[PDB]
């Protein structure tokens, strides 16, 4: 299986989370063929020499099996737009890796004006422009979640992946998802697992109910992914 | 309709430590397990409920036997699971929860998006039986305005024999019919399909066993290994559930009553278009 | 002569291009290294947000060095508001930054290993890096709450006390890291000193030489009193690149007293450890030695830390809307500066960030001149560039 | 045309906004027949006398033409649930009047626990349970907007009402709607009309772009209703 | 004997029921008036939210009297934090409350007009009410920012200065309102004094009599030093209703020194204007006279207001997490109390509201006793009940 | 493709007040209209752009002639429209804006959800022609790094004759090609289909008229009544646009060029699934 890491308007933290499989990363990289990742390999190098110029380019290779796409798309940057469409064209399976790619995340707050590209102001999750096959939320998703997603993809564990295939259809996330879909619907039982899932500590349990500190929410989607009163597929009931 | 989920064995048991038994109205299995683990290095932290003088609860990461003995309505136990493995540094964490909280724990272990380096640190997951929960002020109405007892005068509360029980610090014991408490239940409990905490390593409750004893389901290899260590060390007394009264038949009835009732609510919600877990 | 364009460059973080003018033998006459990463614009969107959101947001500049930005941000806001973090909060905050650098420097050594580490050694080498990174990230997770974007880094200090047990676990791990670091150092130093790539290519003696000075304020943390921020001026790409290239650059051009400056491990080593070697290989060498400095300081902090010490100031987050707070931190890749004006309601009036690699990009442009273009990417990587950092 | 005001878990402010047509209210009430409104009329009174009890009930009348439904539904209150379904059953046209009814509004933050009904914790917009034909956002919508909606309904001005018919399909609103659908999509031109629309002053224009003070947002939907880069039907181009 | 249940009652705000035990002639022996409105639970969901959100949220208790809750909330939080609103902010805040009451009292007169105003007079009567309401709401829009939920009511004072021109427009309108109020008073007083409904029904002399005292702290604003909050205790429905009825009630039961108390215009008139008349018609009469008191005070405020005076305190919203702040305001329907504990970050630790109609509901239960059940709703309406207010 | 929207008349005009003409590079129609209205009670407040010494703008409710004379990149004019009618008490408000801002104004008047008691207070709605806008720092790059002039040294900026113009306080005048500024445009401007502010009461711009004069479209009855009052009072000088050079043909070309270009962008966005107004 040929895999690639495509980095759009991200921070590389989702790749570092993959690197935080530590020694196990070598096992992972031996179960797949990493064919593209600007941070890690010198692929795919194409040289175009003319009389006046040598152009040494690194291109996305064709025939990728799984593309791990991190970061959002900058609508005002031509290269950002070209790369997201090229990733889709060249890959059979596109994963929106992390909140930036899956739902915008922190880049939802971008609004332009900063040097040296003040025109850069509009950032969108990749699924606003291309078909996404699987989406991993979080900022970043844990190493464990990534291991599970890769293992399931290699073993054809479609049942395990269904929750992430379903997430790929939704390009917005927010702490108020817990209110709209759980608390307001007479489903919240006060386990507090959403609070423990949140990377910014934006959720506080008060009197058995989640209180979202909205100005701290970075729209990562980890809490609604966790809440067992939203998704609780039967496969979770199979224990050792 | 499966009554208990999957399990390896089911027994009646109680703590051998008589001081533990004094602090618990039932067999004291959770405290015995926590204390045995801490004292032998099988657990390095355990999640407990730290209530105030007003029965208002707060989850806490306990690391000593004394703290467990002090902690013997919703308490969001899973909300401290990340703290437990970060600033508390726990690598063999004990978790306790109602069935819904054990459900949440299995979910976070299987899809650990926001749970970096948490799942492998969970060394014992203990579930307690649960029929329903109440908002605090709902329970307050039950005890104070239907049973006539001040909350601060409460030393033990219990459910059994078709009644809710309040044991006063001053010696009194008052009880009412369970039907009078139904209007005050957390209505989110009415989609709950799990009575015996079917996804725990070890599940324990009072029902099925005589006074001072607990029905214990051993379910997973992690649970079985732990429980066998406590039995071999003498930390628990164990009897076959088939030998004790009322026995497993009462657990089955109550579990099936819950699943039947709440299955009806799930279907009703679907009919009118309200969401349910899937 | 010929133009050589390399795009994207590889085995650093983020998106950059090299545009080089070379002679007939391939020797670089004029160099340009530049970020072409989109500008997410953190400095602009922080205006109007509460102070507490700053460390949360700026951590997302970069997932390699996020502690550096959260630290500079909270230091800038504390300076704006005249908040003093309590002593044990400051110890925990420095420990978090050291943990981050204890993962970053081995990560960089991994990124350059295809150039310097023989293939037969690569598996063993990477296992050692990852063993060290595990310990660095453990420190950041325990003290900062998450290794990648630490929510405990806050205006006023650090949000959480650790327990005495966690302190002892960190100490045990630091001792193991020190043993691994010794092995890593004794392995890599001879390679960096050999001036040879793992394919036999001899490196030119003057590789990566430049004539710029250094900025570093502290060996492991940061000290705002060691820089005169009034002498730091940010110019535009049009001041250092040709027009056709300047319009592509995403970053500002920081200067000190009107001149470019290098930041990073070699800057720190020149200022504090009497290490004056010039050139690109000396950058790798200083980074390698710095790993030992870092873990030694972490253990010193653990010895001094009172786990029952107050970690957050009770001082309110109230500014006067006028003072330009200054927050500096020695990030893995160098002197990192955030600035903030805070109003009486604790909201952000103005925000600015001048990041380590922001300084080094125009230095690299000059450093690649004078040697063959085939060595230009090796000079780039000696600086451990973080482009998402440089661009924010 | 027979009209009714149905009050669920609201504050009656939407009805007061209608009353702030001032003297014109008498004109409005003469262009329609107000057949039900507990705050205003003693309808529909039904008496059931037995030997031991006299029951004097006010019921929703059948055959309502337009129901103005204000407030959200409390899932744990049997009367609240009965009334929302009865309103739908008895009325040909249901209007979700105001944010509480249309998208939950302030009641999105309810989470239970308060005397003397601590079980009351789950509040939903009416469209989570019944078909809604038109939705008016705002907290409250202005008197002018209400006049326009009633006039259009009486004159069959379906074109004017289309924007509110479309809104009736969406039961969530939030200031981040401006980010997700306008700023992030390279559409915000900085007019600042969203800021002027907001009842809580949660939107501040900074450097030509909207900044939402999320902890002040009450999820009323007025801002995204206003934004002309979302909806700008051609009928608005017809000026005097 | 018979049970009489009236449900819902009409021509007041919100959802309530009357449950009455009557004798063979229909005279009420035991009365119960109770809210059955769902509990939105504002006091509970405010815990953990910032102080600034309190006035925004509690305004949504009720769209008739929202200023009253925003005012009590900000006064409670200011008391918790020892903030003093500046004098011109306090003038604007009281003016906003008066504007709200200047719309509410005519609205109530409209709601009861089917009982008291002849059909041939109804159109003219309603036009006058609406002319007065227009002026009341204009004041709230100008000073509070919106007539229905005023965002300018804030912890520290009032958010916006008005201009001198807006002050003069309000003054002109107040003078017109005073003329309309004179006409309204001379029209309604003879009707209320006639003890006759517009259909000829004679009202019993002792209609609505009760034996409870009054709470009012001020004629137009509020004064926390005029009530001993330690003597206010909230009991449960089970303390005043039979069990079958108590389980239906949505409100708490406020008491002062262990006794029920009436609040509202007649309470204020008894405390400040030597108006001691008992019974339900005296409630209508005091409300009618109070309209004149209100507009006179508004004009007095306009005279005293400096439109360039500071309107917001610069004092920070910092509490100690211990003090129970007290905010009281004379709402249109009576003494309105909010309480708050605020922590050092300006967040809400505890919140409580005891609203005017919360007090009056158990008073009404007793007041309807002793007269025919056909008059029970007329006694209810004399109290101008706001059930969403009472329940919050 | 309709070029100008609907209108009653189109003329060339300029302020008769020579002091106004000095403060404006064009005919000074907006200032003349504002001042005439304030001085005669036809307007009681007017929205203006109050820039700082750095060309950074802020909308403001002006109520005096002097304030208008002081105010003669995005400025969010509509953001103060509610303040104007609340604490400022305006009942005859003058509004100025680019076409998109006039579009926003007509939208809020037609669907006034969050605009209680606002629409009837708008007494004159003036639109100014607009081809594109820039982020401040984009314009800063144009003037400082492509024209070589400090922002604080700017006293007049203009667009015309295919160029962008900077008039220095010290006398210099610099200009560059319009194609060099295109990369810095606000890309939200690229879906804009309105050049002459087609929905205003009165629309005005420099194009079509000679130096010191403005092309003015009178569109609505409110606009026509106001304009006729100013003409009858002598507050404006007016000439037929057919008599002036370059004339209406230049306005038509520029408007149609905008609509053609931006129509292409709208279709492109639809093709790739990005949203557009409808
Ligand atoms: C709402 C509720 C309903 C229950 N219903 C039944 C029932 O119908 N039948 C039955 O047999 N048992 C029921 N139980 C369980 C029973 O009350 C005992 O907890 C059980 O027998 C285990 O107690 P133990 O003596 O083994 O443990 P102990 O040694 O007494 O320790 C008990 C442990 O429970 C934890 N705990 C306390 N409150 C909570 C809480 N709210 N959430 C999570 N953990 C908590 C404490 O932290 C402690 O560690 C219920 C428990 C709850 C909270
Ligand atoms: C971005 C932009 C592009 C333009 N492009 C063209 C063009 O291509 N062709 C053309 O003929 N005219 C164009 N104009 C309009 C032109 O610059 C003049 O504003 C117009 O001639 C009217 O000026 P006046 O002399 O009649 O008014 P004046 O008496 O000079 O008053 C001008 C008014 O404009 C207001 N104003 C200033 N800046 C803004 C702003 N950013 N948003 C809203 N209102 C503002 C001021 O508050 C003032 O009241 C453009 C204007 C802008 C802002
Ligand atoms: N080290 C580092 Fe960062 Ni990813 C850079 N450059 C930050 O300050
Ligand atoms: N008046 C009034 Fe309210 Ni709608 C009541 N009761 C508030 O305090
Ligand atoms: S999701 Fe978070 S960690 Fe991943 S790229 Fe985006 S900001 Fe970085
Ligand atoms: S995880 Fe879901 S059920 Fe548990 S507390 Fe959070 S919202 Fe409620
Ligand atoms: S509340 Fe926390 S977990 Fe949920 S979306 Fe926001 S940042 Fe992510
Ligand atoms: S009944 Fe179910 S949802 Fe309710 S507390 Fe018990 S386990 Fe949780
Ligand atoms: S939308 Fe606002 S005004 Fe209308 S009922 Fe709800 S809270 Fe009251
Ligand atoms: S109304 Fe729409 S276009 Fe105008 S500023 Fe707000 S979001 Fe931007
Ligand atoms: S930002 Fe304002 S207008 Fe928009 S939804 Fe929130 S409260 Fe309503
Ligand atoms: S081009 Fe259109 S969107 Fe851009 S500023 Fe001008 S009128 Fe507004
Ligand atoms: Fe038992
Ligand atoms: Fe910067
Ligand atoms: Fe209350
Ligand atoms: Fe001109």
């Amino acid at each position: 299986v040929k895999i690639a890491h495509i980095h759009l308007c991200g921070c590389t933290g989702c790749l570092i989370s993959l690197a935080d499989t530590y020694e196990q990363l070598l096992d992972i990289l031996n179960s797949v063929e990493l064919v593209y990742a600007l941070t890690l390999v010198d692929e795919k190098t194409e040289i175009r020499e003319t009389d006046d110029k040598i152009l040494i380019e690194r291109e996305i290779p064709d025939d990728i099996d799984i593309a791990l796409v991190e970061g959002s798309v900058c609508l005002e940057d031509e290269h950002s737009m070209k790369d997201v469409f090229d990733a889709r064209r060249k890959s059979k399976i596109v994963v929106a890796l992390g909140a930036c790619a899956a739902t915008g995340g922190i880049t939802r707050f971008c609004r332009g004006g900063q040097m040296s590209k003040p025109v850069h102001s509009s950032f969108v999750p990749i699924g606003d422009l291309i078909k996404v096959d699987l989406a991993l939320p979080g900022c970043p998703p844990s190493p464990e979640a990534l291991v599970n997603l890769i293992t399931a993809a290699l073993n054809g564990d479609t049942e395990y992946l269904e929750i992430y295939a379903e997430l790929a259809k939704k390009t917005e996330a927010c702490g108020c998802d817990l209110l709209v879909n759980v608390i307001n619907k007479s489903l919240c039982m006060g386990c507090g697992s959403c609070a423990a899932s949140c990377p910014t500590r934006a959720i506080e349990m008060i009197d058995g109910k989640p209180n979202v500190l909205k100005e701290l929410c970075i729209k990562c989607g980890a809490c609604s992914l966790q809440c067992p009163r939203i998704r609780f597929p039967k496969l979770i009931e199979e224990i050792e | 309709m499966d009554p208990f989920g999957k399990y390896k064995t089911v027994v009646s048991a109680r703590a051998a430590d008589k001081t533990i038994l004094k602090k618990c109205q039932d067999g004291g299995i959770v405290s015995a397990a926590y204390i045995y683990g801490l004292e032998n290095g099988l657990l390095d932290g355990v999640i407990v409920a730290d209530k105030d003088d007003k029965l208002q609860t707060t989850p806490k990461v306990a690391t000593t036997v004394d703290e467990v003995l002090e902690a013997a309505t919703v308490c969001p136990t899973i909300s401290v699971i990340k703290s437990a493995v970060r600033e508390y540094g726990c690598e063999k964490l004990g978790v306790v929860g109602t069935p819904c909280q054990i459900i949440a724990t299995r979910k976070l272990m299987k899809y650990p998006i926001g749970f970096r380096h948490v799942p492998d640190k969970l060394a014992l997951i203990v579930g307690i039986f649960c029929m329903e929960n109440f908002p605090y002020n709902g329970m307050k109405t039950i005890i104070e305005e239907h049973c006539g007892i001040k909350m601060e005068d409460v030393a033990k509360t219990d459910i059994g024999k078709g009644k809710f029980w309040v044991y006063s610090k001053w010696g009194d014991v008052k009880s009412i019919k369970l039907k009078e408490t139904h209007p005050y239940e957390q209505q989110s409990c009415h989609v709950c399909m799990d009575y015996t905490a079917e996804l725990a390593d070890i599940s324990t409750g009072s029902v099925g066993s005589p006074d001072g004893w607990s029905t214990v389901f051993i379910r997973t290899a992690q649970g079985e290994e732990f429980f066998n260590k406590m039995v071999e060390a003498g930390a628990l007394e164990v009897k076959p559930i088939e030998e004790v009264k009322p026995g497993l038949g009462l657990v089955e009835k109550l579990s099936l009553t819950k699943k039947e009732k709440n299955a009806k609510e799930i279907e009703h919600r679907k009919e009118i278009g309200l969401p349910v877990p899937y | 002569g010929k133009i050589v364009e390399i795009h994207p460059t590889t085995r650093h973080e983020g998106h950059t291009k090299l545009v080089l003018k070379v002679d007939d033998e391939g020797i670089v006459e004029k160099g340009a290294y530049l970020s072409v990463t989109p500008v997410r614009g953190f400095e602009k969107f922080l205006v109007g947000k509460p102070a507490e959101f700053a460390p949360i947001a700026v951590s997302r500049f970069c997932g390699i060095c996020p502690v550096a930005h959260a630290t500079s941000a909270v230091e800038a806001i504390e300076d704006a508001c005249d908040i003093t973090p309590p002593k044990d909060g400051l110890l925990l905050r420095e420990l978090c930054g050291i943990g981050n650098k204890m993962h970053s420097h081995p990560l960089h050594q991994f990124l350059i290993s295809p150039d310097y580490v023989p293939k037969d050694d690569s598996n063993e080498f990477i296992k050692r890096v990852q063993a060290m990174r595990r310990i660095g990230q453990y420190i950041v997770d325990a003290v900062g709450g998450e290794a990648i974007h630490s929510p405990n880094i806050k205006v006023g200090g650090m949000a959480k006390q650790i327990t005495e047990s966690t302190k002892a676990k960190m100490y045990y791990k630091c001792k193991e890291y020190e043993k691994l670091a010794k092995e890593q150092l004794e392995y890599l130093i001879p390679i960096f000193e050999s001036r040879t790539l793992n394919d036999g290519t001899e490196l030119p003696e003057k590789l990566g030489y430049h004539d710029f000075g250094y900025i570093a304020t502290h060996p492991t943390y940061g000290d705002r009193t060691k820089i005169d921020q009034d002498k730091v001026v940010e110019y535009t790409p049009f001041d250092v690149y040709d027009k056709d290239v300047a319009i592509q650059s995403s970053t500002t051009v920081p200067t000190y007293n009107g001149r470019l400056m290098e930041v990073g491990p070699r800057a720190r080593f020149s200022k504090f450890f009497d290490f004056k070697e010039k050139g690109a290989m000396a950058l790798h060498i200083a980074r390698a030695y710095e790993i030992s400095v870092l873990v030694k300081r972490a253990m010193e902090i653990l010895d001094e830390l009172n786990v029952n010490g107050k970690t957050m100031s009770d001082e309110p987050i109230v500014g006067d809307g006028e003072k330009l707070g200054l927050g500096v931190h020695e990030a893995a890749r160098g002197h990192n500066t955030h600035q903030a004006v805070i109003d009486k309601d604790g909201n952000i009036v103005y925000y600015n960030a001048i990041v380590a690699t922001t300084w080094n990009i125009p230095v690299i442009s000059k450093a690649v001149e004078g040697t063959h273009y085939k060595f230009a990417e090796h000079i780039v990587r000696a600086y451990d560039p973080c482009i998402s950092c440089a661009t924010h």
